[PDB]
């Protein structure tokens, strides 16, 4: 497994294969700062989990929440002097920016200098995502078919 | 500042009941009391990247009736922008460097809402963005229902024709759903039925609706009959002609209608309303087109004027 | 003289179970033992008033693979002098004085049938008449179903995509509903379902059919998976692109597919079958195009030759 | 009479240093002090026979800000004139029988200078004649350099991009060459280098220039960086993408620039200036577009007004 | 089986000095002793997705002069159904199930190479793939050089015109740089010079080449004068029409040309070779077109026939 | 360093910010075996570097060489039972499949279901990468652009 850190965030309990989505999408590797990444770690407790440890970096508030659509069980932990100071769970945000794509080929978001913005509506058997632009509502299943 | 002063009018959903009664109260007052030098020395861009002549001529006659100057274009028949990497963003960042308001019709949904990011402080009024919104057509309809029915509350409103694709009927159902006790009848061929998310919001608000198969069923209780164009091309030719007979209105059909019943249509009207309804007192679609002028002036007066005493 | 000799092939519906079979037997013979100079000295007209290159190159290669000369045109626009007032009747009335057979594709339904009336006794062959028939397509689909499966009776055929407007899926259902024991699984969007009359014919004969929401619901039962191309332009962009997790085929969905299952598709293909499906054994749509030559060769050999010795 | 009163503005070379400081002093004064009824009752023809939307909308917003009326057209998408033997001469002899000024964009070089022979006493302002001149774009650039650098003399000016074909950069080099001690850096792929006759005149005047290979070389000493569009089509695709890396500006490149450094671009800007420079204080190309209004008003005020007290 | 049997002809660069020679020997044989029924019973596809009539009529006449059937299309626009989403891969995947060889010209480079990957084992022949290769052109140029000169080694070849973008001049240099003792004189505008990499390959092999300003500088030394067509649209109108006294050929300039010198040109010709050059003995470009048939016949005979007896 | 693996490959002394690129580009991350990663370390002289430890997977001669355009100093340690039974260095291959995008906008490679492939030549100074399809040649600088 990978060893403990002094200060930073350890994003524990990422299900398998999502840990790489999280690095790409939230661009966490773009810091010349110590990151330890363990992928397909066992932990009998989930069969397989992934775990990113970014040292001396504090993912705050919204950042935690954006992970809610990808690895909603990730325990986000602060460590700011040798041990776990806070422990956090991803909460669904009211809006998700940048990372999604609009499924509507005729939405203007597709050619233009524009960050996707979607409004989150949790409709019982799923979450609906409504684009800022074309205003169409989509099952997150369709926005993540991608 | 009046509450719409300097606002971008991009969607009906962005506007409150009060913003809707504000635009409609002004339109009434400008119909009664014309204000021909109010926007003098203002220049308005009329950017129709998708050519729609009626919306354009209505919008630019409005701008002229408050003395604004108009500059602009209709692409579809092409100009120069749109192609050669000219991103819409970049186009808007150049245009709002010399106009005071931008009226635009665009083929891609979301385009007016993107203009808004780059115009800074010039207002963007949506003359139609793809299959999304068209706020200014809903404001002239609501103005025509108000003008004729005297109210916007407690109506019996039948939406007839292509309900699935009709942009116009989706916005009106959302706009009237903000007023109370409206009752809707939807008459549509099943291939063209009113899509679930509109019906869904009506439920959530406890607003009554039903679906009827022929206009005959509901004529008696209806105040406003909104006809939409069944795009012939939306069906195959033999599907189109062969409904049971059809969903076209003829004057005979109107003989049970209430005196206050009005037939409304966004136009073009090809064959869904026969020629002989025109002669009826109930035919209101050309008068409806003419209130596009008043509702369209309201907007330009309110967005561009800090205070209005009319 | 054989059953189909000098007979007009215009609709699947007009050919009997025995004619279908005779076409498929001939075709399997010509395939094995090519007769390259059978139609030697015939001139055939390839009149595409609507253009399709695949069909036109399947058909002209069929004519040439049997040693016939071709004269013709393709179009979807102004042909040549054939445009000004020259009625199709008159066009046929003149061309049936030159050729030995007329293969024609045309944009309006019953064009090959009106043609039959002016051919004299020159046989016309329908390469597509609008959204009505395309019998040559269906013969090659049946030959390929038959050649991968050993039979045309007691098959569990799944049909996917635009079952409402797909010309090929309605001809193929009719055709396989002339054989015994077939079970059809129809998988399509609500907006693009199997027309009631296909279904009603299917019931008059006692044929078992069922509507399913997606392909992985029938995956294991299906002998033939006939995909059709879902057309973007007949649907709103947001509508088309939605449908939850779609009706496109991918290689992993083929893991619980029977050994003998083949995925057929009339082509073009773009969205609905992904490239990884190509290297799977169940990929049969390019060989399906190849079998067009033998189906088309057979049909020209029988219609144009008295007693066919093969 | 002011000295440009009733003059035809066809080329930069026709204008003296003093005429250039006159147009630029007026533009300053009209930006500070707007004169909205100055050209009232004047009608200006806007004849864009080659459609260029940005130059057109800028020119006609200018005309509207001094209260002139505009009549005109954009051909490219065609009208009626130009074809059926209608010589340009004859067209101008008819148009100047009812307008007061003619603003024209034409595809053939020399066209504005021929209009001049037939308009008699109506002024002809050149909005672009082929690959020859465009005086009004050089006046808004010089206005933008003056406005930002405070001077037009003693500058360090880098011309980057397609220097051989860029009409815009040839006129600016000729116009600034009339002021003293300007120093030019030309950065261009060798296929697109600044043509000898410009370099030749610079020598004759003892005006310093050099050619540099990358923008990095000269960033530190430069006051005005004028980017031109490398028409992708001017090279083959593999020549275009494969310069050493490229001659595109990104904000990082600007980190050694002087506080007073401005990036200028005639627009369209496709990819030569990355999106992230926009956010820099140095990005000045949209502000540059907006001074097209002021420089364009100057002209119409001076040509049409005998005396100006502003 | 011969070297080239069932082999894909895609680039001059991929064929060896011995393959070139084998092509030229075959060609000279078929020319003398025509074998008109060699490809009897093959069907060849002539797929011009970009149209060229000369190349298409050289190639289809080659197929017919060897008794093969042809099926195909030409385009530069919408083909037929081949346009909507049908990827070139899929098009080839279907057509290689019908024909025996695919001759294709296409607008984007490597199209015939991507095609090779979907042909199965049906050989594809490159009639032009964008600005990359046109090997069939070069074989007929080499056959004509060889047939007027007796050899392909130790020739002084002058190449004129657009040496930068002329597809034919870069293939022909490569090809003649596989033979011994050749000297090239390159005569072109600075703007349209021989690309550095041709020159650098030429140096790695020790091949003597030189840049010259005009044709009358090499007139007396040159065995072959390969003219190419200077394209007006790639140059400013004043630029093109300038170049001092031009690089066009006229009959009087041929007075000090060697007896054995021939002026070759791939064609169209318009400006660069004047009509009086036609009646001179040194005129060889129409006979050069004629030799396309033998070069193309040879190439189809070898690729499609095992052991070629001639 | 992190610590030690039983069986597998340790690619060490990948520059810094090239480490993620290698994980994504060459798909190292789609295994079920435990991959642990260190981004911006020291423990291989220079200062900072990246390290990818993939266990129970070892890289072929050519897979090692694929890394040479990105990582060329990187050492590819073949590890069996806690000791380095082998050490390879990326060297230039003559062909680079799938990973580059032909600069030529009119090359057919773009529109189509084909993997890119380039012919590599020269060494150290300029690496010239030639397209399989359009046969146009580019400096590796220009290819490694967008
Ligand atoms: N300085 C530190 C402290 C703890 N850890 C790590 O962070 C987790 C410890 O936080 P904590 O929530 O107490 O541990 P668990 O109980 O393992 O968390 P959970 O059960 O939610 O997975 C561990 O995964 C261990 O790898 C670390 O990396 N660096
Ligand atoms: N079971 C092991 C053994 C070594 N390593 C790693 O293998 C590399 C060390 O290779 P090795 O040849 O043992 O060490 P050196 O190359 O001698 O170390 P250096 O050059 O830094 O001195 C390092 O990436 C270290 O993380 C590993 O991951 N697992
Ligand atoms: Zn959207
Ligand atoms: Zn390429």
């Amino acid at each position: 497994g990978v060893e403990a850190i002094k200060r930073g965030t350890v994003i524990d309990h990422i299900p398998a294969q999502i840990g790489f989505k999280l690095l790409s999408l939230f661009k966490l590797t773009e810091t010349d700062q110590r990151i330890t990444i363990g992928l397909n770690l066992p932990s009998g407790e989930m069969g397989r989990k992934d775990l990113i440890k970014i040292e001396n970096t504090f993912l705050s508030e919204d950042q935690v929440d954006q992970l809610a659509l990808y690895a909603p069980q990730a325990t986000v932990n602060r460590i700011d002097n040798y041990e776990v100071v806070g422990k956090s769970r991803p909460s669904l945000p009211e809006r998700i920016d940048n990372v999604l794509v609009c499924p509507n080929s005729n939405c203007i978001s597709h050619a233009e200098p524009v960050s996707s913005s979607f409004a989150v509506r949790k409709r019982a058997n799923d979450i609906a995502l409504k684009c800022k632009y074309c205003e169409k509502e989509f099952s997150h299943n369709v926005v993540l078919a991608n | 500042a009046n509450p719409l002063y300097q606002k971008h009018i991009i969607s009906i959903n962005d506007l409150s009941r009060d913003d809707l009664n504000l635009v409609l109260a002004t339109a009434a007052k400008l119909k009664a009391n014309p204000q021909p030098e109010l926007l003098k020395h203002k220049v308005i861009a009329s950017c129709f990247f998708e050519a729609s002549t009626r919306t354009r001529l209505s919008f630019q006659t409005s701008m002229h009736r408050l003395g604004a100057s108009v500059v602009g274009f209709s692409d579809s028949a092409n100009t120069s922008l749109g192609k050669k990497g000219e991103t819409l963003a970049d186009t808007i960042s150049v245009i709002s460097t010399y106009v005071d308001a931008i009226v635009m019709r665009h083929p891609q949904e979301g385009a007016a809402r993107l203009a808004t990011e780059f115009s800074g402080n010039v207002p963007v009024l949506n003359a139609g963005d793809g299959s999304n919104q068209h706020p200014t057509q809903t404001l002239l309809d609501l103005f025509t229902i108000q003008q004729t029915e005297g109210r916007l509350d407690n109506l019996h409103v039948a939406m007839v024709g292509d309900l699935k694709y009709g942009r116009t009927v989706h916005s009106l159902t959302q706009a009237l759903a903000k007023f109370d006790g409206n009752r809707f009848y939807f008459i549509a061929p099943d291939a063209l039925a009113m899509p679930e998310y509109i019906l869904d919001m009506l439920d959530e608000k406890g607003i009554a609706w039903s679906l009827h198969s022929s206009i005959e069923e509901v004529m008696a209780e209806v105040d406003i009959l909104y006809m939409t164009r069944v795009q012939k091309e939306r069906l195959d030719p033999s599907e189109y002609a062969n409904v049971k007979a059809q969903f076209v209105l003829r004057a005979s059909d109107l003989h049970n209608a209430k005196a206050n019943m009005k037939v409304l249509h966004p136009l073009p009207r090809v064959d869904e309303i026969a020629t002989d309804v025109d002669k009826t007192p109930h035919a209101w679609y050309f008068q409806q087109a003419g209130n596009g002028i008043f509702a369209r002036q309201a907007l330009l007066a309110l967005v561009l004027n800090r205070d209005l005493v009319l």
